């Protein structure tokens, strides 16, 4: 929901930790529940026990992505103390990508996940810090 | 807010979920389409009678004559489906594979 | 000989037509004829022109 | 027990020599080859190459060069004749300026 | 734009369009449309396996006539639409003075510039 | 320049309704008429450009490149027979009219006022070359070559359009003159860096830079000769032309974000000049040679010196001429031996006693022999880069040594010493091939006499 | 299937779309959508085979449930402020349901799972007429009800529709599913610009309908369903090849051809707003939906597959089909780059 | 689009079913006649955003 | 001198062409910025004629003596 | 000559070509009349 992604933006950046990380786990678990709902509605896992198992795997992996991302974001922000550069979240996206590779137990997909997630997360912080509006003006 | 509107909107949402999830019978799908017709009928009619807006009481009669001829079209389609197969199951429709 | 082969004469006619449209463009964009600050003499002496 | 094809073994070395050893480079029509000789050795070398060489050998003063030569000669003669230093700095007027002051 | 002559719904051109000049003879856009009509005739001769540039000259002249006519009316409506856009823009310019202030154009004697010399 | 545009439109349908055995003389004669007509334009005097109602103008950034294209067209065309001679008359007319259309959009591209029109004519340059190299590429992966070509040029060139629309609706119209006169610096924010990165990255892909130069070599080994010369000379020098046009705006941040691109181009120049030493497939050596020279061009463009821009346009014109010639000699060798591989075709000193002189002269122009304009370009770029950092001259000279090494190795490997005594099908060289040689190199030397024309707008 | 009765049913399709175009009363719009459905069922099943039967079944179920959800939206609209004008709505919930009902009807990415299924088994005339009219008519209603739409709804459906119509299109070795995935991508484009300046969307509608008309006319010219048959129509009919070349590059969206005027004018009046990351994402995905066009063009004309004979028999008989209006629509679809100021013909 | 051939031909076939305060078949009131007459007298020559301002 | 006479445009001709074409393009750019200003302020206020989506046509509202005075 | 069992067409009718030329010349006359009316209206109003 927009209210708790706004809660994730509500923490100063800055550090108010355990709370930024819990918001990251909540966002990741919500996205994992979404993707698990799609993957259980488009497959017929046959049967309900395997459906619970697949939803548990997708939710736990996406929440662990959120957790590890929030951890390395919190630690990098405490150490280097720079809210200007998105290099902290570049490190964060690569750490999430390497742990996604660990949870899929491959290496090439993990390295590509480091690259793509790190660049997109640095882009997210970079465009938020300079200010690029979400989806619209909607004026002219 | 006229509390009966809550139960009629509840009946609409349940009839919609019944239209969406269904086990094997397309007959039951047409039947829930007929029920959803009835739900929109009763809600629009109680709207028009609360408003005393009796110039436009065209919603009930015309909505249900049109949606009933839709249901008749669906019934003829189910006749054709059960003609070119044995039954009208959701299974044995999985040909024309995407 | 021209009605026999006209093949080798078409693009000179095209270049002449392009040049004529260039001169039409010249007489269309003929503003500031003597209104610049650095190219401004008296209109002299022939007939009412400084370029064409 | 299979071939997967039907087509013929093609092509061959159709030598452009062994028929017309007087002939020039391209295909088998021995008149228009002479016409191609005429057009590419009169319109590539005779009327284009040496005419372009004499056109670039002298054209007007491209990028105002000899004009700049003679104007610099006359201006340095001026600034010798009046005793002021040639090429004073501050090409724009040092009075006509507005510095943003503290 | 939303009408702004949302009164006459499909008035294709009012008397407001009869005050601007129509598209003149040998304007380049109608000549482009005529060349496109000749190209349409060429490809219509091409598809039906009849000889291209032959035996369809009434169809050539038909296609050229049709495209020049339609493009002429489209050019007329186009020029009317841009003219009424310009006139409504200038009416809103002249209407509200104070939202569009004349920026005090300072000459370069005092306009400071950050320089950053590049080497 | 509409007097250049409308004869090109009046040249195309003539080839359509040209009779049999008469397409050739008509197209060649009228393109040479276009060459004299092109030579008429060279008039650029002093302070300003030479303008023409809104669409058209000319600078020395554009005038020698335009003369290069219209001089290249008959050379292109006369390379493009004898390898489609047995094909249909209709398909031959289709190919020749496709090349004429490609020339038309190239003249459109070099004589452009707005960068929007430059983008339209940029991908108009893109489209016919696809069809040409993929249809007539004459190998099993001309498919892959055309596909890599189109997807890299689109996928790089595309956000350039969005940045140009942004510059449109932030500064009014997009004349080159207004952008000379209404420009203002944009400081080190992040969005300035992204807009500069989008524009320069589109052009980087067109150059090619070293990060994305796998684009090129398949599209050179898997193309016919006309599209080969067009692709290499006019497309790479068109990319550099477009970068020289756009870099007048956005000065103050290129010092902050040009440091990766200069580094990538220098180390890639060294690696590419090393990789075109030891490969097979003789055609591809000149392809990576062009990659190395355009890397040098990129370093020259972005270090922003008037000496650097004069040497940049000199290196562009000289390498366009030399690489087009050397592609044509490679096509002559492939006509001979039907191989494309380097070590098979050998000898050619006893056999073909004057074709070797054109190989020698081409490899000496590639080597930067000192009256070649290649050396004038490389020399000015070396002067500017030693003014830029005072230590990067070592990479320049190492490039120089390796460049002379691989070009002269390409000479002496195939064409110094011993026929393999099983080739036995080479005929003595045609007058057409020698005509293309003396149409390449005689304007190079006669430009090398008085070369004050080809230097840039910072004359 | 008497031809008088077929003219009657086609006139009722025209009548349903005109009733949609013409009214201010919401029940007449629902009647128009329904009559469009009722008459567009038997344009299908022009053959006998049960593939058309199952396709008409799936299409009928999804189309009628979208129409009933729209009727729910109108009825809740009049539970609130009670007027029969097609204007700015007065309920965000009813605007939500109405946009999702139209999203189910004209095809969006959570809602498109019926579109290759309906276009696979039916003949080409039915597929053409349903793509043209069923992607035309709710754009009128969307143009009418645009001032009361949450932008997240349209924008998310449009982004996801373009990227799903791109990602699905790469795999299909059919033709109708390629055309249907391209339809989903273009409907995402034609919806994405709606809340900013709708002249762009409706001119995109004009251009897309001209393009799809040229496409399905060139496939009515020769009964082809796989690319193998496209190669054999290379070997039997040569001008068809270069027209498939030009029109497929025009569906690609390349600038000197007229497939560019839809995209680029949209990007202009899109990036005059402060959305830049979204047009560059959308247009990179429009780079993505071009590869299946490229392999289709490769299989037709740029490469030359081996061809089965009996074309030796077929060469005596020329292309004696019927063409709807092929050359006019073709050169209107291809050579219309420099008439970009025919943007303002629309309003 | 929103075509009003409705308006151009000069036939009112769909306008009579539009809101309250239109002609209910015998001269009767609705439940909220006057409040719609208020709102419609407020919001005629108004560009549908200052109708909500 | 002959080449400059018979082939080349005069520097006054080319120079005044540049000055006229810069005047034309200056009018174009100033009007384009004026257009975007007009459009953004008119979507802001809604006062102007453009962004006026159709409200209720009030020609059909009648008052005529009803069946109940408490309307 | 060379045909068997008919030439299907090739010998055209003499209503379709006359119809097309007639409506084409009619449309040319109508557009010329339209342009003359528009020039007259412009010079009468301004
Ligand atoms: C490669 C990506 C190219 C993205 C398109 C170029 C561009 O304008 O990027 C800026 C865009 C967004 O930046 P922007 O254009 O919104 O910046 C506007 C800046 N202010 C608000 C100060 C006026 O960045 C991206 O698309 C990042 C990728
Ligand atoms: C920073 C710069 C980024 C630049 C990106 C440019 C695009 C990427 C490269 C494009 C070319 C890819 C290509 O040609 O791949 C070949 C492959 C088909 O080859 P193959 O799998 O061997 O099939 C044989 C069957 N005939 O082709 C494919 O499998 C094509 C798959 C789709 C590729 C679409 C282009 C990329 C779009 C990205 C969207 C996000």
């Amino acid at each position: 929901a927009k209210t708790l992604l706004h809660q994730y933006w509500d923490i100063p950046e800055g550090t108010e930790c355990h709370r930024k990380t819990y918001a990251a786990t909540s966002i990741g678990g919500a996205s994992g529940l979404v993707v698990s709902a799609y993957s259980v509605a488009l497959k017929t896992p046959t049967s309900f026990l395997e459906g619970v198992a697949r939803t548990g795997r997708y939710t736990f992996t996406a929440a662990a992505i959120g957790a590890i991302f929030g951890l390395t974001s919190c630690i990098s922000a405490q150490v280097r103390e720079k809210p200007d550069d998105p290099l902290n979240y570049l490190i964060g996206g690569c750490a999430g990508g390497l742990t996604l590779g660990a949870r899929t137990r491959s290496y090439g997909i993990g390295a590509a996940a480091c690259a793509y997630m790190g660049l997109t997360a640095a882009l997210v912080k970079m465009g938020q810090l300079e200010g690029w509006k979400v989806f619209a003006e909607p004026k002219v | 807010m006229s509390l009966v509107y809550m139960n009629i909107m509840m009946a609409f949402t349940v009839s919609l979920t019944g239209l969406l999830m269904y086990r094997s019978h397309l007959m039951s799908s047409l039947l829930c389409l007929e029920g959803m017709m009835l739900s929109l009928f009763i809600l629009a009619t109680l709207m028009i009678l609360n408003s005393h807006f009796t110039l436009a009481s065209m919603m009930p009669i015309i909505l249900l004559v049109f949606a009933a001829c839709e249901a008749a079209l669906g019934l003829s389609l189910l006749v054709m489906v059960s003609n070119t197969y044995g039954t009208d199951y959701v299974q044995n429709l999985n040909l024309l594979q995407c | 000989v021209v009605r026999d082969h006209w093949i080798h004469v078409l693009v000179p006619v095209g270049f002449v037509f392009g040049y004529y449209l260039d001169r039409k463009n010249d007489e269309k964009l003929a503003a500031f004829r003597n209104k610049s600050l650095l190219y401004k003499r008296e209109l002299k002496p022939n007939e009412e022109v400084t370029w064409k | 027990p299979t071939l997967r094809w039907q087509e013929d073994p093609e092509p061959e070395d159709e030598n452009l020599y062994e028929k017309n050893p007087d002939s020039h480079g391209y295909d088998k029509d021995p008149a228009v080859d002479v016409w191609n000789m005429r057009v590419v050795f009169f319109f590539g070398f005779s009327i284009v190459l040496v005419l372009g060489s004499t056109f670039v050998a002298y054209l007007p003063d491209y990028r105002m060069q000899e004009w700049a030569r003679r104007e610099a000669e006359r201006l340095v003669k001026y600034r010798e004749a009046h005793g002021l230093p040639l090429m004073e700095s501050n090409c724009f007027d040092p009075s006509k300026i507005q510095l943003p002051e503290d | 734009m939303t009408g702004r002559q949302a009164r006459a719904p499909l008035q294709f051109l009012p008397d407001e369009a009869r005050s601007l000049p129509p598209p003149k003879l040998t304007d380049p856009r109608l000549a482009y449309i005529g060349f496109l009509g000749y190209c349409s005739g060429l490809i219509d001769n091409a598809i039906r396996r009849r000889p291209v540039l032959s035996a369809g000259l009434h169809r050539q002249f038909l296609y050229i006539t049709s495209f020049v006519f339609v493009g002429y009316y489209l050019l007329k409506r186009q020029d009317y639409m841009y003219a009424v856009r310009d006139h409504d823009m200038f009416s809103y310019i002249k209407s509200h003075p104070e939202d569009f202030p004349e920026k005090d154009k300072k000459t370069y004697r005092e306009v400071f510039e950050e320089f950053h010399p590049v080497r | 320049m509409l007097k250049y545009i409308i004869p090109t439109m009046m040249l195309m349908p003539l080839t359509w309704l040209s009779k049999n055995s008469m397409i050739w003389i008509n197209t060649t004669l009228h393109s040479l008429l276009i060459s004299l007509t092109s030579l008429l334009l060279l008039n650029q005097f002093g302070d300003n450009s030479l303008n023409f109602s809104l669409t058209f103008f000319s600078d020395s950034l554009s005038t020698p490149l335009l003369i290069l294209t219209m001089w290249l067209l008959p050379l292109m065309l006369m390379a493009s027979q004898h390898h489609l001679s047995k094909e249909n008359l209709a398909r031959k007319k289709l190919f020749i009219s496709m090349l004429i259309l490609l020339q038309l959009f190239l003249i459109m591209t070099f004589t452009a006022t707005e960068l929007i029109f430059f983008y339209i004519m940029f991908e108009a340059t893109l489209v016919p070359t696809l069809i040409i190299i993929t249809r007539w590429g004459n190998q099993t992966e001309r498919l892959n070559a055309g596909l890599y070509f189109l997807f890299y040029t689109l996928a790089g060139s595309l956000p350039l359009l969005v940045a140009l629309i942004y510059i449109q609706n932030t500064m009014g119209s997009l004349n080159f003159l207004i952008l000379q006169y209404w420009v203002q610096p944009m400081p080190n924010s992040w969005s300035n860096t992204f807009m500069w990165l989008a524009c320069m990255m589109a052009f980087m892909v067109k150059m090619p830079l070293y990060g994305l130069h796998l684009w090129l070599p398949k599209a050179h080994v898997e193309a016919p000769i006309a599209g080969s010369m067009v692709l290499a000379a006019i497309l790479l020098k068109l990319g550099g032309y477009g970068m020289m046009r756009i870099t007048l705006l956005l000065n103050p941040i290129t010092d902050f974000m040009a440091y990766p691109f200069i580094m990538l181009s220098l180390w890639g120049m060294i690696m590419t000049s090393s990789i075109c030493l030891r490969q097979t497939d003789l055609k591809s050596l000149i392809a990576y040679s062009s990659v190395s020279h355009m890397a040098l061009v990129i370093v020259a463009i972005l270090i922003q010196t008037p000496w650097s821009y004069m040497g940049a346009t000199a290196l562009m014109i000289a390498h366009g001429l030399t690489s087009s010639m050397l592609f044509c000699l490679a096509n002559s060798n492939y006509e001979r031996v039907h191989s494309r591989t380097m070590i098979l075709a050998r000898g050619l000193q006893t056999l073909l006693p004057l074709m070797a002189a054109w190989w020698l002269l081409a490899s000496l122009t590639n080597l930067a022999l000192p009256p070649s304009i290649n050396l004038i370009g490389e020399l000015f770029v070396v002067m500017s880069t030693f003014s830029w950092s005072n230590i990067t001259i070592i990479l320049m000279g190492l490039n120089m040594v390796i460049t002379a090494l691989y070009s002269l190795y390409m000479l002496i490997t195939t064409q110094r010493g011993k026929h393999t005594h099983h080739i036995n099908n080479i005929l003595p060289s045609f007058t057409r091939e020698n005509a293309l040689m003396s149409l390449h190199m005689l304007p190079l030397l006669l430009l090398s006499l008085n070369p004050k024309i080809i230097l840039g707008p910072l004359y | 299937m008497n031809p008088i009765i077929l003219i009657i049913i086609l006139m009722t399709v025209m009548l349903g779309t005109i009733i949609v175009m013409i009214s201010t009363h919401w029940l007449l719009i629902w009647i128009g959508f329904e009559m469009n459905m009722l008459a567009i069922i038997p344009i299908m099943m022009k053959k006998h085979n049960p593939r058309a039967t199952e396709a008409s079944t799936k299409y009928f179920l999804t189309q009628s449930t979208a129409s009933m959800l729209l009727m729910m939206a109108i009825i809740i609209n009049l539970m609130f402020s009670g007027q029969w004008t097609v204007m700015k709505l007065f309920n965000p919930m009813a605007s939500m349901l109405m946009t999702m009902a139209l999203a189910m009807k004209l095809g969006m990415a959570p809602f498109h799972f019926w579109v290759p299924e309906v276009t696979q088994g039916i003949p080409l005339s039915s597929g053409l007429i349903l793509l043209t009219w069923q992607k035309l008519a709710p754009m009128s209603v969307l143009y009418q009800i645009l001032p009361s739409i949450n932008l997240d709804l349209i924008l998310t459906l449009s982004i996801l529709s373009i990227t799903i119509g791109g990602w699905g299109g790469l795999n299909q070795t059919q033709l109708r599913k390629i055309m249907a995935y391209s339809s989903i991508a273009h409907m995402g484009w034609m919806t994405a610009v709606l809340l900013y300046n709708p002249t762009m969307t409706l001119l995109n509608l004009i251009i897309y309908i001209i393009m799809t008309s040229t496409m399905f006319t060139l496939f009515m010219a020769n009964s082809t369903t796989t690319t193998l048959s496209l190669s054999h129509t290379w070997n039997k009919a040569p001008i068809m090849t270069i027209l498939v070349l030009i029109t497929l590059l025009s569906m690609g969206g390349l600038p000197p051809l007229s497939g560019f005027m839809p995209k680029w004018m949209i990007i202009q009046e899109m990036t005059k707003n402060d959305s830049i990351i979204l047009p560059t994402l959308m247009a990179i995905t429009a780079l993505l939906n071009l590869y299946f066009y490229m392999r289709l063009t490769y299989s037709t004309a740029l490469t030359m597959f081996p061809s089965t004979n009996n074309m030796k028999m077929k060469w005596q008989f020329p292309t004696t089909k019927r063409m709807t209006l092929l050359p006019t629509m073709t050169v209107l679809s291809t050579m219309l780059l420099p008439l970009t100021p025919i943007l303002s013909i629309l309003e | 689009p929103f075509f009003d051939v409705q308006k151009k031909l000069g036939v009112d076939l769909d306008h009579w079913m539009t809101i309250q305060s239109a002609e209910q078949p015998h001269r009767i009131p609705a439940r909220c006649h006057a409040f719609e007459k208020e709102w419609i007298e407020c919001a005629h020559g108004i560009g549908s955003i200052r109708a909500e301002k | 001198r002959w080449i400059a006479r018979t082939f080349f445009d005069a520097p006054e001709k080319n120079y005044e062409r540049t000055m006229a074409i810069l005047q034309i393009e200056s009018e174009k750019a100033e009007l384009r910025l004026k257009e975007l200003e007009v459009r953004r302020l008119m979507r802001a206020k809604g006062d102007g004629p453009w962004f006026q989506y159709p409200t209720i046509d009030k020609a059909l509202i009648d008052h005529s003596p009803k069946a109940t005075p408490d309307n | 000559k060379f045909y068997i069992q008919e030439p299907p067409h090739g010998s055209p009718n003499w209503l379709k070509v006359g119809l097309t030329l007639g409506t084409s010349a009619f449309l040319w006359i109508y557009l010329i009349k339209q342009h003359n009316e528009d020039v007259l209206e412009y010079k009468r109003r301004n």
